[PDB]
């Protein structure tokens, strides 16, 4: 799955 | 369930080979 | 004047016989021989372990050694 | 950690071990004495499950002045546990009693002063622990398969023999012993996953018949639903060196029968079974009986 | 048993210049060291350029593959591709066999190159380890 | 030379010494302490290092 | 057997040897510039210093 954000 | 052989604590191994007296 | 460089002569030849040699150093501080201090190591960016930069070994003299008067 | 105990080192229990260690903060004055209590008392426990076999302690310190020469006296007596201490980092402390630590105890005493010399010297606790296995000659020369791993060079899901080799120069006179405790090396050969498959002919079966076998863990050999993609350990962020351990009740729908077989298949046994089962369709869409 | 044999008539020496050893260094496109050029041909089975003649050397990069210690292997570490030719021969469907050195030099046949920053040490690989030692 | 000894820690680490020190700067304010109870008492702080000397004192209790 | 010896840094002409190790000496902190290969192993004046080989041409 693609990365998400943090 | 986990290996059944093993090898640890035999008698003729010279324990006398660290890092802080033998260097 | 002639005293002062008198002087410095005298300090060279003591500072010669303290550290003849003695200031060498190697790029990579695990090695502390100059035949030891050898091919390549790996050097990380700002201390940062997955940055891994391939760097040459060098046996470096310091700026301003002592090896002669 | 969230662990009280000795956990078994799969990729999702050492993940769990790396996002706490890398969370750790420094402050307050430092006590061997209780450190090393906790130590001798996790490797007594015997209620969970154990691999009862070398028992080793590895100290990260940088210095100290404390031999706690009584807590090495009243748990480790009897030589049953190894103390391996490392002192890290660039400082003036006395690496003095944590030499002698490793020395009475049967340990090995390495230093790390940089980041460059982290990776020789957190992989050389396999000499040591290679010392009671060199002397016991040959009967521990046993080819062990390793798990389900992607191989270096690109050649899909491979799984490798071992057989170490000993140094046995002078060994006409058994004088020397001194460099003849160390193993030269470890070999291997590859056998890959695609091999094994085709001594299990499928084509003589319906679409929905299959084979599979596992590891003495449930980790699955070969599997229709092994893919060749490294597992998967939490949600990804963004700001071939781990194996493909994949468990079989996590290669397909997990019941109460398939635990029974999956308990009967690690202990060596034979049967046959027949039960009705929920089976995943190929799509990950559909399920039926 | 080939690797023990061979071990244990090593002859140690000290300046490997005036003889110079042979073998196929992985990670290539030196005095002390000879080099060779292998032919190299696309085969099945495997999928890279693999050569049935000699096995390849990887040593890593904080190796100084030189020096007194890696030279002394690479040459009794040569009696042991008859044994890798033998095995082979035998049975045609032979993949990878490898011999993974204390020293960080793993010695592969059949020969074939090396796959950014290669940060490879056959002591730490999960077929080494759990060779090296019990759990 | 009890303070040249002393030796600072990184965020509240203290060895042994550290740990005797404190104990011997509590003798070492007694004795200050009793010069410091007789003088006041004896000459009636003015005399400059006096003061000095009394400032230490009474930030030392 | 042959490296250059030369006292002029620049002109880099060729001289013989009869020494089997050949030099390298530069400068400690500019070091891409070789100033002076050759046979033999000598001392570094200031500012110079010296790395010796085992055999003729190896520095390089
Ligand atoms: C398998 O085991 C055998 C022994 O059981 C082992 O063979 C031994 O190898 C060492 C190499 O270090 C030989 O040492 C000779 O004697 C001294 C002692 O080291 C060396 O001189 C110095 O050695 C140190 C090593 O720390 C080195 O730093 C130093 O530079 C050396 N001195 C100088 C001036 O350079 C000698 O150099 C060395 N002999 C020669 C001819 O060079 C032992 O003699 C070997 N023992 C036997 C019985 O042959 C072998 O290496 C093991 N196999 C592997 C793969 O490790
Ligand atoms: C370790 O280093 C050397 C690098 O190749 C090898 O030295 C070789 O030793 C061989 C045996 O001593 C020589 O072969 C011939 O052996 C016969 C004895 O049956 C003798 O005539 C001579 O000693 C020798 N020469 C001739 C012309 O017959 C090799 O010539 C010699 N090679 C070199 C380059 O000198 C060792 O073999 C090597 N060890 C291993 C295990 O490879
Ligand atoms: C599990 O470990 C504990 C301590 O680590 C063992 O201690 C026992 O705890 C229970 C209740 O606290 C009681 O049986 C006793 O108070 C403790 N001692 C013994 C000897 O039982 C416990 O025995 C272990 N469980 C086992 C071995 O099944
Ligand atoms: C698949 O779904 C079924 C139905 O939702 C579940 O199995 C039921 O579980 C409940 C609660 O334990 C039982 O009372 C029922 O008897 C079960 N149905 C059966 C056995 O047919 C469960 O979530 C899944 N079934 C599994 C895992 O076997
Ligand atoms: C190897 O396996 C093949 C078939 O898998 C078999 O025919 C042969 O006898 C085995 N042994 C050898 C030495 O080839």
């Amino acid at each position: 799955c693609e990365p998400g954000a943090a | 369930k986990g290996p059944d052989v093993c090898f640890d604590n035999n008698v003729l191994e010279d324990y006398t080979d660290c890092g802080g007296v033998s260097g | 004047v002639i005293v002062t460089t008198l002087l410095q002569f005298m300090f060279a030849c003591i500072g010669v016989q303290l550290f003849k040699g003695k200031l060498y150093t190697c790029s990579d501080s695990s090695k502390q021989t100059e035949a030891e201090c050898k091919g390549n190591y790996i050097t990380y960016k700002d201390g940062e372990v997955d940055h891994p930069i391939i760097q040459p070994r060098s046996w470096e003299n310091s700026k301003f050694d002592f090896d002669n008067v | 950690s969230c662990f009280q105990h000795l956990v078994q080192a799969n990729v999702r229990n050492k993940k769990v071990l790396k996002d706490a260690v890398n969370n750790i903060t420094a402050k307050g004055i430092t006590d061997y004495k209780k450190g090393f209590s906790f130590a001798f008392e996790q490797l007594l426990n015997y209620n969970v499950s154990r691999a009862n076999c070398n028992k080793i302690i590895m100290l990260f310190t940088d210095g100290g002045e404390e031999r706690a020469q009584e807590i090495f006296n009243k748990y480790n007596k009897d030589k049953k546990v190894r103390v391996f201490t490392f002192s890290v980092g660039q400082h003036n402390y006395d690496r003095g009693p944590i030499q002698w630590m490793a020395c009475e105890n049967k340990g090995y005493y390495y230093e790390i002063p940089s980041i460059g010399a982290i990776r020789i010297n957190t992989q050389e606790y396999l000499d040591v622990l290679g010392r009671p296995m060199v002397l016991a000659g040959d009967k521990a020369k046993q080819v062990q398969w390793t798990n389900v791993y992607l191989d270096a060079l690109e050649l899909g899901l491979v799984i490798t023999g071992t057989l170490p080799v000993f140094n046995i120069t002078g060994q006409f006179e058994n004088k020397t012993n001194l460099k003849n405790q160390l193993i030269l090396g470890v070999m291997g050969v590859d056998v890959s996953l695609e091999d094994i498959k085709r001594l299990t002919p499928r084509f003589t079966l319906c679409p929905n018949g299959y084979y599979f076998a596992i590891d003495p863990n449930g980790y699955v050999l070969l599997h229709p639903n092994l893919q060749p993609k490294p597992i998967g350990v939490g949600i990804p962020t963004i700001n071939s060196q781990e194996p493909v351990t994949l468990d079989f009740l996590d290669a397909e729908l997990e019941n109460d029968i398939k635990v029974e077989i999956r308990n009967k298949m690690i202990d060596g046994e034979s049967g046959e079974k027949t039960f009705r089962t929920l089976v995943k369709s190929q799509d990950e869409r559909y399920i039926d009986k | 048993l080939e690797a023990e044999k061979v071990q244990a008539a090593h002859q140690w020496r000290e300046d490997f210049a005036s003889n110079e050893v042979v073998y196929y260094n992985a990670k290539d496109d030196e005095p002390g060291s000879q080099r060779i050029k292998p032919v190299f041909i696309e085969d099945a089975n495997f999928g890279r350029q693999i050569s049935y003649q000699h096995a390849a050397v990887h040593i890593p990069t904080d190796i100084y593959e030189g020096s007194t210690i890696v030279l002394n292997e690479l040459n009794w570490t040569s009696a042991l591709d008859e044994v890798f030719k033998k095995n082979r021969e035998e049975d045609p469907s032979l993949l990878w066999q490898v011999f993974g050195s204390a020293t960080g030099l793993a010695r592969y046949y059949p020969a074939s190159p090396w796959v950014k920053i290669d940060l490879y040490d056959v002591r730490r690989r999960p077929w080494y380890i759990q060779g090296a030692a019990s759990p | 030379v009890a303070l040249a000894i002393y030796i600072p820690f990184p965020e509240d680490d203290s060895n042994a010494t550290n740990s005797n020190l404190e104990r011997v700067e509590y003798l070492f304010l007694i004795i200050f302490t009793v010069e410091a109870f007789l003088k006041v008492i004896a000459y009636g702080l003015r005399n400059g290092w006096n003061l000095l000397d009394f400032i230490i004192v009474v930030v030392g209790l | 057997r042959i490296c250059y010896i030369h006292k002029a840094s620049l002109p880099r002409a060729t001289k013989t040897c009869v020494e089997n190790t050949c030099y390298k000496m530069f400068i400690r902190t500019q070091r891409e510039y070789i100033s002076e290969r050759g046979c033999g192993c000598p001392t570094a004046m200031w500012p110079y210093q010296t790395e010796c080989c085992k055999g003729d041409r190896c520095n390089k």
